[PDB]
């Protein structure tokens, strides 16, 4: 079974074969991918800076939508407290 | 100390009460995609040129209350707009049947996890679709 | 209280979002001379002895 | 007392914006929802402490457990006693 | 070489301004070592509040952190140390015998709920403030979740379970030749000089009573073994030492270290059991007193990084360390306290005031001029050699 690796073998060199000939028309792509990466991080359009942008902004908001909530949550707390004081101060002066 | 709560307390310390071993994490099945850390997902649908919009995080699908509605991530992700991101499900169904409906047959798949794994600290090497 | 810490949300915001930019800029540009070393690498016909 | 106040008041922030989000959402998201290990925020520690302090150092487990498969059945019953003893604990405070 | 004055008024110099960038993360006050434990981390909440009520918070930036990982742990500790603190809890103890035995685990360092995550907690702020620092944006980077500097490299010591001053150094180290480290708690900031002993780009500092004491290290003749020799700098003090004699202390040993070792990044250390009425410390230290330390490490100009440390008296801690941020940004406070949400604990009088005590000084001049003149004169053989160009440090 020896041709299997064989075969093997024959394809993994024929990808390196194929990547040292082409390796002068596989190397302006890679630089090409670079450049167009550069001066579109630049401008902000990338496709991975506002991919990330906008989960930094979907995180901030929940930040404040818990804010908000929380603020409500102490007014009520504060309300409560008060109202038990006076009710508590009214009543036992008129039982005095 | 009736005979079944007994045992019912002694599962529930049994089940949850353990040294953290590492070798127990519990670990995802391969076939469910939602469990793929959503960059996964997001690379796979921008490889293979899929048609789907992006996934909603965790945090932007907890933002959509009647309090929520109000801030600017909903407002800037459900008027009419084509970056309408989705819920993750949605997302995760369309990559799990490009997964398996478009197939493939070895001969090529093994050499080139070959060269793959045998280059790995090398920048300049054979992009196998890019 | 609750001005603070919503002055505090969006320092925070900001912070993280020029980190991103930089970080990615670093990252290609990185990935270019890494690029440029192993291209001319390959042009070498003989190498040293050590 | 301030140790034990301030940890409920934290679970309490994150459970409500987790009801908030419950109540303007179907049914079928409502059998479709699920929660990870830390709720959807930074720690993934206080509010099981938190949980076994106000209803059991044993049967917090499974509140815990019920909490993270259904959290739409779940936690608007939990959120419910955690603001119970909350004011519960800062009346006793309030008095010391 | 040293003659005893008076306590002068602290006064912010106009010439130089920072860029203070402080670091906060709301989970750190919920954790608690257990029922009578003298550590609190809830004070570092509480110093929060009066910064944000005093208006303090509106000069500088205050960012949360993110938590340090396994593998940035482990450039300091071991791994059979760290996986045991990732898997150890107040539930599993009893199947962590051995390594409790092992790693000094029990009484003095017990496991509380949340271990991990406030050690996670304690390290990144302390790295990333060093990074911050080493990206030219601040100028003081405050962290007071940290400065646990009694652990060991392998080793649960005095309340601390990881060194994230260690961390912080080695960051700050990347791109910087000399460091200096301060420590003006009432304890020896023995882990951080047992790591940094024989080197000499890491010059630690310490102000530490000598005596039936903890950890029971830091002689005068213990500076350094191998090429770290001499770059090791111990000040043993006895108990009762006050504002005017502490600073008499302290002023000149920084300076020529200043002057002879020319280190170019500073950590500062600013505990709290030395201040009067603290419940382990024997000091008599006023909050002018220990603040006036902060002031002079900062009248110099190079980057510093300020943490936490010790105090165990949290009213006194968390007022020492408002008045403290509030100098960083150049600004005296003002002594009534705002209504804030802890507006108890500081009885009788609610201010801005740290109290001494009548207790009485063991210090006098002649134990302090053998000390300071031992220390200037093991403090020569640590210059740079004369050809050796610099960057102004
Ligand atoms: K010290
Ligand atoms: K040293
Ligand atoms: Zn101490």
């Amino acid at each position: 079974k020896d041709k299997r690796r064989f075969n093997i073998e024959s394809k993994v060199n024929k990808i390196y074969q194929n990547f040292y000939s082409e390796r002068d028309n596989q190397y302006k792509d890679r630089l090409t991918a670079l450049q167009t990466d550069l001066t579109s991080l630049h401008q902000g359009d990338n496709g991975q800076y506002a991919r990330q942008v906008r989960d930094l902004e979907e995180e901030r908001d929940l930040e404040l939508v818990r804010l908000r909530l929380f603020e409500e949550y102490r007014v009520s707390r504060s309300g409560i407290e008060f109202q038990e004081d006076i009710e508590k101060a009214k009543a036992e002066h008129e039982k005095l | 100390l009736t005979a079944a709560q007994q045992q019912y307390i002694k599962n529930l310390i049994e089940t949850h009460i353990t040294d953290n071993h590492p070798d127990l994490r519990p670990k995802s099945h391969p076939m469910d995609f939602e469990e793929y850390t959503d960059a996964f997902l997001r690379r796979y649908k921008d490889h293979f040129q899929l048609d789907v919009p992006d996934n909603l995080t965790l945090q932007g699908y907890l933002l959509g209350s009647k309090l929520g509605a109000k801030t600017y991530s909903y407002k800037r992700n459900t008027q009419g707009q084509h970056d309408k991101r989705i819920h993750k499900r949605d997302l995760a169904n369309v990559v799990r049947r490009h997964f398996d409906e478009h197939s493939i047959k070895e001969t090529d798949c093994i050499p080139q996890f070959i060269y793959k794994v045998k280059n790995q600290k090398k920048k300049f090497k054979m992009e196998f679709r890019g | 209280e609750t001005i603070a810490t919503r002055t505090f949300i969006h320092q925070d915001f900001h912070k993280k979002v020029t980190d991103l930019r930089a970080r990615l800029l670093n990252r290609t540009t990185q990935t270019w001379y890494d690029i440029n070393k192993e291209r001319r690498d390959m042009d070498i016909v003989i190498p040293d002895v050590n | 007392y301030d140790f034990y106040i301030e940890s409920n008041l934290r679970t309490i922030q994150c459970l409500e914006t987790i009801v908030n989000k419950i109540e303007n959402m179907t049914e079928n998201e409502k059998a479709n929802f699920k929660l990870p290990p830390g709720l959807g925020h930074t720690s993934m520690t206080i509010y099981k402490k938190v949980i076994r302090k106000v209803y059991d150092k044993e049967r917090g487990f499974e509140i815990i457990d019920a909490l993270h498969e259904h959290p739409a059945v779940t936690a608007p019953v939990v959120l419910k006693r955690l603001k119970q003893k909350d004011e519960e604990w800062r009346r006793a405070q309030r008095e010391w | 070489v040293y003659e005893a004055t008076p306590f002068d008024p602290i006064t912010v110099k106009p010439s130089d301004k920072r860029r203070v960038a402080y670091f906060y993360d709301a989970d750190v006050g919920n954790y608690a070592y257990g029922a009578g434990h003298p550590m609190k981390p809830h004070r570092i909440r509480m110093a929060h509040s009066l910064i944000m009520n005093y208006g303090l918070y509106k000069k500088m930036e205050i960012y949360r952190a993110k938590p340090a990982t396994k593998q940035e742990m482990c450039q300091f500790h071991t791994d059979e140390y760290i996986d045991f603190l990732s898997r150890v809890t107040p539930d599993n103890l009893e199947m962590f015998k051995r390594e409790s035995v092992k790693f000094n685990v029990g009484d003095d360092c017990p496991v509380f709920d949340g271990l991990y995550e406030y050690c996670s907690i304690s390290g990144g702020g302390s790295m990333e403030g060093a990074a911050r620092l080493n990206r030219g944006k601040c100028d003081v980077a405050v962290n007071y979740a940290g400065g646990l500097h009694h652990a060991k490299k392998s080793e649960a010591s005095g309340f601390c379970y990881l060194n994230d001053i260690v961390l912080g150094i080695i960051e700050l180290l990347r791109y910087h030749p000399r460091v200096l480290y301060i420590d003006i708690d009432v304890h020896h900031g023995d882990g951080v000089e047992e790591a940094f002993y024989t080197t000499d780009r890491v010059m630690t500092c310490s102000f530490h009573k000598y005596g039936e004491f903890f950890p029971g290290t830091g002689e005068l003749r213990d500076i350094g073994v191998g090429a770290g020799k001499n770059y090791a700098v111990n000040v043993p003090l006895r108990d009762g030492i006050d504002d005017a004699t502490y600073r008499s202390v302290f002023e000149p040993v920084i300076k020529k270290i200043m002057e002879w070792y020319q280190p170019s990044a500073v950590v500062l250390q600013c505990g709290g059991d030395s201040l009067s009425g603290d419940r382990l410390g024997c000091f008599n230290l006023s909050m002018e007193g220990h603040a006036n330390c902060v002031n002079y490490v900062k009248s110099f100009g190079i980057p510093m990084m300020v943490v936490g440390g010790g105090g165990y008296t949290m009213r006194n801690v968390a007022r020492t360390w408002c008045f403290e941020t509030g100098l960083l940004n150049n600004v005296v406070l003002d002594k009534d306290l705002p209504y804030n949400e802890y507006y108890e604990y500081y009885g009788p009088d609610y201010k801005l005031s740290v109290r001494p005590s009548n207790m009485f000084n063991v210090n006098t001049p002649e134990y302090l001029d053998k000390v300071m003149t031992n220390i200037f004169a093991n403090l020569e053989n640590t210059k740079y050699a004369p050809s050796v160009q610099l960057n102004h440090t």
